[PDB]
């Protein structure tokens, strides 16, 4: 059905190793949402991709969307750690 | 308007420099703190240009910088600073090794006092520097300053007791003299002296810090009246009486009237006054006197020069961390600007309540509609058409965004700086002045002139609102109204005895002593 439990938002940007997201949530905040030192997980069919927060907020939105819109930050910034085997 | 939420969610007033914002927060002060209604009310104003302290005459206490009638005066004893913000302060934030044996001092000179003078529930075991313990600072520049220029009369060793003084000046640790030491010379034919061998590189900052100490204006912070430390470590008086002074008189609002001080510290003196009352509302939450049991606001001015989106200020961490966290131990905010395009966008969107007045330009109009969470598109475009002293209302303090007229302030509560006036200044007559004064008081370094009459006593009556003379000295003294004194020197009796017998209290004066006779405002 809907987004089940433990939903964040969808891959918008991909630069190899720096995932950018954008929020789903609109006003949850509180398991607390993403913080700095949050994990989360990117499942890619049967595998579950793990990766570690860097950047919340201005600092993740692309520089041309800033241009663009810069009143609106709903983006967080993703590093890719590592994945689950079989 | 709710008032649970306008204090714990926070608020903020935006609007034109032609919008009189002024008198809309004076009349919100004024309502929420109603003594009939709000008997045990606690606001904490943070004003910038003093244009507050008129508006409330006896209503608040005032903490100005140079007191002349009734206002008290500001003082923030340095010893209850934290290591970060004294270095930043008096320094500018050395970082080489200086820091470290500035660091060691201060500890030093903390254990000592900490010996000397029994303190409760502190030993050496639980001492650091952020502790608020007082200790004597010019003892620290005599001690730092005299080991780095001071040479020893033997060779090889540099103690205290090998003092090479030509002999005259032994100097004085309260006074910023410092003594002298004969020159280095081991040339054979007279005696070998070596200069310190344990001398830093804090020439310069010594120097600096000297020069601070002997600047008057730094006398808030390096000679507070009752909190002034002696070379024992020892004060008159302690932080509970500067705690209850601030957060604890009988008057429910306190202003301080920081417009005297420097401007380049007055970010820095803005974090600490902002963190001094955070840490005592915060660590005494569960006593009736925290701010749990009764919650305290915080008003402050023109948030716009230093809440910028990369300052690089102390106040800025302040004012984030009450953001965030007084929701819980009760402390509010209240930002007022004529620029909401400058504030942080991270900060605006957290305030609770929105007073959106007129705007004339079109970033602060875009930027406050980017910041605010409910909007009906019928008030919102009428913005840059409000009229003077009318407000809208929108935040989670209110039922529906409404379009108010904020009750005005009762009579003589009209908030307005005391401003030089251009026209009356301008317009007068051209009158001698005295070059050497002015030249000696400039050498001097004071605002006090000699031929200024102690305790001329007055009598009661462009208002005139006393009257006071002597025949001794033959000075007039006439009081006016908004606190000032004046005294008028060198008038005969005549003119002050037939102006008591006048019809009125002025005209006359202006018509023959106004502009004759030199004064001196006190």
């Amino acid at each position: 059905m809907t987004e089940a439990s433990t939903y964040i938002g969808t891959v918008q940007d991909v630069n190899g190793a720096n995932i950018r997201v954008v929020l789903d949530i609109n006003t949850i905040s509180s398991y607390r949402i993403g913080q700095i030192g949050s994990f989360v997980r990117i499942p890619i069919g049967y595998i579950n991709l793990f990766g570690i927060v860097s950047q919340v907020g201005a600092g993740a939105v692309p520089d041309k969307l800033l241009e663009v819109e810069p009143y609106g930050h709903r983006w967080i910034s993703v590093q890719l750690v590592g994945e689950e085997g079989i | 308007v709710n008032i649970d939420t306008l204090v714990t969610r926070h608020s903020a007033v935006l609007g034109s420099t032609g919008s009189g914002k002024s008198t809309t927060v004076t009349s919100i002060l004024q309502r929420i703190s109603d003594m009939s209604q709000f008997p045990s009310a606690r606001i904490i104003v943070f004003d910038i240009h003093g244009e507050y302290a008129a508006a409330f005459k006896g209503k608040a206490k005032v903490y100005k910088v140079t007191p002349s009638n009734n206002e008290l005066k500001l003082s923030i004893p340095y010893w209850a600073l934290t290591c970060d913000e004294f270095l930043s302060v008096a320094f500018g934030g050395l970082e080489g090794s200086g820091r470290n044996a500035l660091i060691d001092k201060i500890y030093e000179l903390k254990l000592q006092t900490l010996k000397r003078q029994e303190y409760e529930g502190i030993n050496e075991d639980s001492l650091t520097v952020d502790t608020p313990i007082p200790f004597s600072i010019h003892k620290l520049w005599f001690d730092l300053y005299r080991a780095e220029i001071s040479t020893h009369y033997v060779q090889g060793s540099h103690s205290e007791e090998n003092e090479a003084l030509l002999l005259v000046q032994k100097g004085d640790s309260l006074k910023v003299v410092p003594p002298i030491y004969m020159p280095h010379t081991q040339a054979q034919g007279a005696t070998k002296i070596y200069l310190s061998n344990r001398g830093k590189n804090i020439r310069k900052p010594l120097e600096g810090l000297a020069s601070l100490l002997k600047d008057p204006r730094y006398e808030f912070l390096f000679n507070a009246d009752d909190w002034s430390v002696n070379l024992d470590g020892k004060t008159n008086k302690d932080l509970d009486a500067l705690l209850e002074t601030w957060v604890g008189s009988e008057e429910s609002i306190s202003i301080f009237d920081l417009s005297g001080m420097p401007s380049s510290i007055l970010d820095t003196l803005i974090g600490i006054l902002i963190r001094i009352l955070y840490d005592s509302l915060f660590w005494s939450r569960n006593q009736p006197e925290g701010g749990r049991e009764r919650p305290l606001l915080v008003v402050l001015e023109e948030a716009h020069t230093y809440l910028g989106k990369d300052s690089r200020g102390i106040a800025i961490d302040g004012v984030r961390k009450i953001v965030k966290e007084g929701r819980k131990y009760g402390i509010g905010m209240m930002l007022v600007s004529q620029r909401p395009s400058e504030i942080d966008s991270t900060i605006l969107s957290q305030c609770g309540t929105l007073f959106a007045l007129r705007m004339n330009n079109s970033s602060d109009r875009n930027h406050v509609l980017g910041a605010v969470s409910d909007s009906f598109e019928g008030l919102m475009g009428m913005l840059p058409t409000l009229r003077t002293g009318e407000a809208i209302i929108i935040g989670e303090s209110v039922r529906l965004p409404m379009r108010t007229i904020i009750s005005p302030p009762p009579f003589g509560r009209r908030p307005d700086s005391l401003d030089p006036d251009v026209t009356a200044k301008w317009s007068n007559n051209r009158v001698q002045g005295d070059y050497k004064e002015v030249l000696t008081l400039w050498r001097q370094k004071k605002v006090r002139s000699q031929r200024i009459v102690e305790n001329i006593k007055r009598l009661p009556v462009s208002n005139i609102l006393s009257i006071g003379y002597e025949a001794d000295s033959m000075t007039l003294e006439i009081e006016f109204n908004h606190g000032l004194v004046y005294q008028y020197y060198d008038v005969p009796e005549t003119l002050h005895t037939e102006l008591l017998a006048a019809e009125s209290h002025g005209k006359f004066f202006n018509s023959q002593i106004k502009n004759n006779y030199r004064f001196s405002r006190i």
